[PDB]
């Protein structure tokens, strides 16, 4: 619990996660926020995404439940931020730490999976018209995710 | 030799390989043919699933063997 | 016609027809002392057709020491028509009678026999005409710290389920030619050789649709055969298969054949060779009792304890038992024959009470056949067990003192206990504790706490209340019946109706935790468990956790600076499912149950939350158009729920319903097939609609059938008790209203700046201002289970039908629905008596202060399959902590109140460690990466100061210590842990 949430908080603090940037909010252990950079080889590049984290008290046993705040494009995450992660379900076995979260979410923002969706139309589109969804997942990281 | 893989519609796919061949080997040419990744692969003969880090020989896998191949659907 | 408003929780266990079966089932119960009584209490609260009690035996001081329905006005009464008043008010949907005389004929009018207290020549008068016309005879015995159950079913007993478990069901992903049969993807179907199993919507095989089980036979976690399916086809795919349980058939051998050659149940595999010592010894003690006009060797006296030994031996000469006689163990059974233990009567009768339930239901594997039990460890050793010491003094303490002694009665008279919870362990516990005479010396005192009240359900459980009852706190209500049973504990007793918690430390404070003696728990969910478990620990104060779920039950004690916590224990947390499943793709009625639970919340939960909040917080508009993370769905809610569609009458409401069956399971499943056709194809080429995700058709609304007028009845109800209007039941308005009814057009959209805010500010101006609705308020719908006039479930199950119906999976009925949306637990009285049982047993134990770890054992017991076994308890880890021993748990750090700099330079210059973080709480006090500033404006503040800081909150007055994390490195830099910090305000 709060020793397991320290040890990677230090961890974190001395080896720079470079693209990410995670710390609790105000001064409670129990909740951090975030933050994703967009790879640049995809629609999201130059954005930046913040993230909601409420570790549970059983963590490292239980799953860090993990929220998007600003809105995006994605085929796995909807409208409230929930994101339609593996690791999170069952393949968390406390093992990895909060680096690992958020490179799985940087992957999946790398490249989405439309054959498993959360949110019909846009992997519709996705696999339908490529050019479309790539204008709009542009408009919406360029409207959302800067500034 | 050759093989025979069945998968879950019905589909009979046929392989040269040789007693030798590693299952990561096989897995992969599962991968050029019909591009599944070898993680989502899952390979049942006689009841039991292949391990990778093995080879055929350690399944007792003979000539013109039957094996079935079953997806590992992601969340 | 069972009434599933008592037996809810039970029904879950046993089932309909088990019960039906039961509910015409006669059972004899011979004996009514502490046994007897508990025996038949059980099965009162079970739902047998009737019981009858016999024995004639008039009542003594001593009976009352486990006899919870005999009062010391009871005195020259027999047993039996004392008793039979107070049992016949525990259920009354069974009749209770009596029996002056038995006769042997007589016995033909019941289905089982119970004995009890009885003499081995009269059982087995009793068992040669109970053998051979086929009737349960069951005999139990308990004599001080030892028990013996000996069962006899016939020679041709039927076992329908020989585990109790739920049959085990998959989905198949491929059938070859040699019936090889394979699971989905990361799939264990659970299956053992010879089992046999039915398939269904097999695809490619239609022959194994018929249903004719089949052999298995398992090749590995994944994989199992069938045999040979070479005719039927040559490969399968996809199907569900489902096990199929065959009846067993088990032969029973009468009391006279099996005294020769018994068949023994072995409790614990740590003694095996004491069950041959017992079977010898309970009938020599029968023999003795017949040699001296039934009295029974007196307590710890040498010339009784030679006499039954001689005895011993000769029935082990005369039976050939070639077994060496324990001299020490036997004559410890000879010393506490006349013993009667209130921990022990409910053990057995508990298991005696399952025994009797499987023989009427023909159901869970019995015992087969003698049982014999001891809990000899429990004996004092810290006070002097003497003739002198153990004699009878008049009183109804009798039955324990010739065990334990005087002594060890008065240690447990000043007993100080705390009880969390008064459930049915809450209810047996203080049943036990009332029994014993905990708590009714100068210095006792019992503190018990509840926050529920008492519902229909918890009386098929939970003896201490009754029908007059319903609606009151259980804490009263309890302490009442137990101050009834035993008049000593009038004003020794005091209930809480408090939940323990964070929020209750100002009553359960360090004044009220440094008095108590031990702790027992009777909770039902691991917070509460947790956070006592927790207290325990600072306190360092013995705990007594037990659990049960249905049959099975477990039993767990920590002693301070010698075992482990509650919380050091892991067990497999609750399953989830991925919001992808839920959403569009189910496959499992669990799925369906839970988009139906979901869609209840959102339709007449929290809109409704939505709007009564818009209607009190003056600029609850403002925060939610920058906090909530969809500010345009709070909006449309609040007009929706106001000004759009505002019902004026019931009717408005039947067409909203109509309206939203529309909008959930035809408009939104063609949405859905329209973005994946029933033909589209993966990326790989594999079809999509295969395997887990099933291919939905949209519903089209037929009056007639009976699911849609079930949700459109529950959803008209639902919305008018919203708007609080009157509504009604009969078909013909419904008929009459949804005639006319003209569905609006609706096309799949295939979708193709700033002025959504504009159109979000023009939706807001729209509202009604907060001050033209002053003392308006919408009534939100609070899920409740139990009640079913509120058409909870009901609605909950016509949704889940429909959505099933939507996606092909076989629809449950209200009985499995409630089941699964309510989370309810079984549970069972039985379990409940056994872990009571056990408990008391370990509280003695508590009570001698015993040191040695291998003397305290935690049990675990299944009653499906007669399961029971007893483990030590696992010590507390130990570390090296400045080249010093620390226990892990059980050690802490006391320092003053001290500024936050001088506790880190004590820890650098005591311990030679350099502290990294401190945390209380949730909070971070001190890390050792902060900013400098930060920590030269937190150095030289003291710890309450920091804290109050910090957490913006000032703390209590009565708040005397805080408990402080600390993590620190050693001088080379190597992480070390170190206990928690109690600093001392
Ligand atoms: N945190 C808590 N503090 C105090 N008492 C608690 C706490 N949590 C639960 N309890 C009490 O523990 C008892 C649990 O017993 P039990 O589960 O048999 O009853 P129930 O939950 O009311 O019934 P059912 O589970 O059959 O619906 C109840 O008295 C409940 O009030
Ligand atoms: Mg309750
Ligand atoms: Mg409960």
């Amino acid at each position: 619990a709060l020793k397991r949430i320290n040890r990677e908080l230090a961890d974190l603090g001395k080896d720079p996660p470079s693209s990410s940037s995670a710390g609790p909010v105000g001064d409670d252990l129990f909740h951090w926020q975030a933050t994703i950079m967009g790879p640049a080889d995809s629609p999201y590049a130059g954005g930046v995404f913040f993230l909601s984290i409420h570790f549970p008290t059983d963590y490292p046993f239980k799953p860090p439940k993990v929220n998007f705040t600003t809105r995006i494009y994605h085929p796995n995450i909807n409208s409230n931020g929930s994101i339609c992660l593996d690791i999170l379900r069952d393949q968390w076995s406390p093992a990895l730490t909060i680096s690992k979260v958020l490179l799985s979410i940087s992957s999946l923002l790398t490249d989405p999976n439309p054959d498993d969706p959360l949110v019909p139309e846009i992997a519709h589109v996705y696999k339908t018209d490529r050019s479309r969804y790539e204008l709009s997942a542009r408009e919406w990281t360029r409207k959302y995710a800067i500034g | 030799m050759q093989i025979f893989v069945k998968t879950l519609t019905g589909k009979t796919i046929t392989l040269e390989v040789e007693s030798s061949d590693t299952i990561d080997n096989v897995k992969s040419k599962i991968q050029d043919k019909e591009g599944i990744p070898p993680d989502q692969q899952r390979l049942i003969f006689a009841g039991k699933q292949l391990e990778d880090g093995r080879t055929l020989s350690d399944y007792n896998i003979q000539k013109e063997s039957t094996l079935h191949l079953v997806l590992r659907l992601r969340g | 016609t069972i009434d599933e408003g008592l037996y809810s929780r039970q029904l879950y266990v046993l089932g309909h027809e088990a019960m039906k079966q039961m509910s015409q089932s006669n059972v004899l119960i011979i004996g009514c002392k502490g046994l007897g009584v508990e025996i038949a209490k059980n099965v009162c609260l079970a739902g047998v057709k009737s019981v009858t009690l016999y024995d004639p035996q008039p009542t003594r001081i001593e009976d009352l020491s486990s006899q919870y329905f005999l009062t010391e006005d009871d005195i020259g009464v027999p047993r039996a028509k004392v008793t039979v008043s107070k049992l016949a008010e525990l259920n009354q949907y069974v009749p209770v009678s009596v029996v002056d005389e038995l006769s042997t004929e007589y016995l033909k009018n019941f289905k089982c026999v119970v004995v009890t207290e009885t003499s081995l020549t009269k059982q087995l008068e009793i068992n040669d005409f109970t053998h051979k016309n086929h009737i349960a005879y069951i005999a139990a015995d308990s004599r001080g710290l030892f028990g013996s159950i000996f069962c006899d079913f016939g020679e041709n007993f039927i076992c329908t389920d020989t585990d109790g478990n739920e049959p085990l069901t998959g989905m198949i992903a491929s059938i070859t030619d040699d019936g090889v049969v394979t699971m989905l993807e990361e799939t264990r179907h659970g299956l053992e050789n010879g089992d046999f199993v039915k398939f269904t919507e097999v695809k490619g095989m239609p022959g194994l649709n018929d249903g004719t089980p089949r052999k298995v036979e398992v090749k590995g976690p994944y994989t199992f055969s069938i045999g040979s399916v070479k005719d039927l086809g040559s490969a399968g795919y996809n199907g569900v298969f489902t096990q199929v349980k065959v009846p067993t058939k088990i032969s029973f051998k009468s009391l006279r054949e099996s005294l020769k050659d018994p068949e023994y149940v072995y409790p614990d595999f740590g003694k095996m060779m004491r069950p041959p010592q017992y079977h010898i010894a309970f009938q020599a003690l029968s023999a003795f009792a017949d040699a001296h006009e039934g009295s029974l060797p007196r307590p710890r006296n040498d010339i009784d304890a030679a006499e039954f030994f001689e005895f011993c031996k000769k029935i082990a000469s005369t039976l050939q038992f070639d077994v060496e006689l324990d001299e020490k163990l036997i004559k410890e059974i000879s010393y506490q024959a006349r013993g009667d233990l209130v921990a022990m009567s409910a053990f057995l009768g508990g298991a005696v009470a399952q025994e009797v339930l499987k023989a009427t239901t023909s159901k869970f594997y019995p015992l087969k056949q003698y049982f014999y039990f001891d809990s000899l460890e429990s004996l004092p050793s810290s006070v002097t067990i003497s003739e002198e010491t153990c004699k009878p003094r008049g009183c109804r303490y009798d039955g324990q003192i010739a065990v334990f002694g005087s002594e060890f009665q008065e240690k447990i008279a000043s007993l100080s206990t705390f009880l969390v919870g008064a459930g049915a362990i809450g209810c047996e516990m203080l049943k036990n504790w009332a029994m014993m005479g905990v708590a009714t010396g100068e210095s006792g005192h019992i503190s018990v706490t509840d926050m529920d009240s008492i519902e229909k359900s918890n009386l098929n459980r939970q003896f201490l209340f009754r029908p007059r009852d319903v609606g009151k706190l259980k804490s009263e209500c309890a302490s009442t019946a137990v101050s009834i049973m035993n008049p000593s504990l009038t004003g020794k007793i005091t209930s809480y109706q408090e939940r323990v918690g964070p929020e209750s430390e100002g009553i359960f404070g360090d004044e009220f935790f440094e008095k108590l003696s031990l702790v027992t728990n009777a909770l039902d969910n691991v917070e509460a468990r947790m956070y006592v478990d927790r207290r325990c620990v600072f306190f360092e104060k013995p705990l007594l956790e037990s659990g049960t779920l249905g049959t099975k039950g477990n039993t767990q004690v920590v002693v301070p600076h010698l075992t482990e916590s509650y919380g050091s224990s892991q067990d497999p947390p609750e399953k989830s499912f991925p919001i992808c499943t839920l959403k569009n793709f189910p496959n499992r009625i669990e799925h369906t149950i839970a988009w139906a639970r979901d869609l209840f919340e959102g339709l007449f939960k929290q809109p409704i939350d939505n709007v009564n909040m818009y209607l009190s917080s003056p600029n609850f508009l403002e925060t939610s158009l920058k906090t909530s993370s969809n500010p345009r769905e709070v909006l449309e809610n609040i007009r929706d729920y106001l000004v759009t569609e505002k019902p004026l009458s019931f009717e408005e409401c039947i067409m909203w319903a109509r309206l939203q069956f529309d909008k959930f399971f035809n408009n939104n499943i063609q949405q859905l097939l329209f973005n994946f056709p029933k033909d589209s194809v993966t990326s790989t080429g594999q079809p999509f609609w295969s395997g887990p995700k099933r291919a939905p058709t949209p519903l089209s609304f037929d009056i007639h059938n009976r699911e849609h007028f079930d949700f459109i009845v529950a959803a008209a109800s639902l919305y008018a008790f919203n708007y609080g209007l009157k509504s009604e039941t009969d078909p013909a308005i419904y008929e009459r209203v949804l005639a006319g009814y003209n569905p609006p057009p609706f096309a799949p959209k295939s979708g193709i700046a700033n002025k959504d805010k504009q159109e979000l500010k023009s939706i807001a101006d729209s509202l009604p201002p907060p001050s033209s609705l002053v003392g308006f308020r919408l009534t939100p719908a609070e899920f409740e289970k139990d009640d079913d006039s509120n058409h909870h479930i009901d609605f909950i199950t016509a949704a889940s039908n429909l959505r099933a119906m939507n996606y092909d999976i076989t629809p449950a009925d209200r009985f499995k629905t409630k089941f699964v949306a309510g989370k309810i637990v079984p549970a069972m009285c039985t379990s409940t008596a056994v872990v009571s049982g056990l408990v008391c047993l370990e509280l003695v134990k508590l009570v001698d202060g015993k040191k040695k770890i291998e003397e305290y054992k935690n049990g675990f017991f299944n009653l499906a399959i007669g399961l029971f076994t007893f483990s030590d308890p696992i010590a507390s880890p130990k570390m090296k902590v400045n080249g010093k021993e620390i226990d892990k748990i059980w050690d802490r750090y006391n320092l003053p109140d001290c500024t936050l700099q001088e506790l880190i330079d004590y820890f650098q210059k005591e311990e030679g460690l350099e502290v990294t973080m401190l945390s209380s709480g949730v909070s971070l006090l001190y890390a050792n990466f902060q900013p400098p500033k930060k920590l030269a404006e937190r150095l030289p503040l003291k710890i309450s100061e920091l804290v109050e800081q910090i957490t913006k909150k000032k703390l209590e007055p009565f708040r005397k210590h805080l408990v402080l994390e600390i993590c620190c490195d050693d001088a080379n830099g190597e992480d070390v842990e170190v206990p928690f910090i109690c600093i001392k305000l």
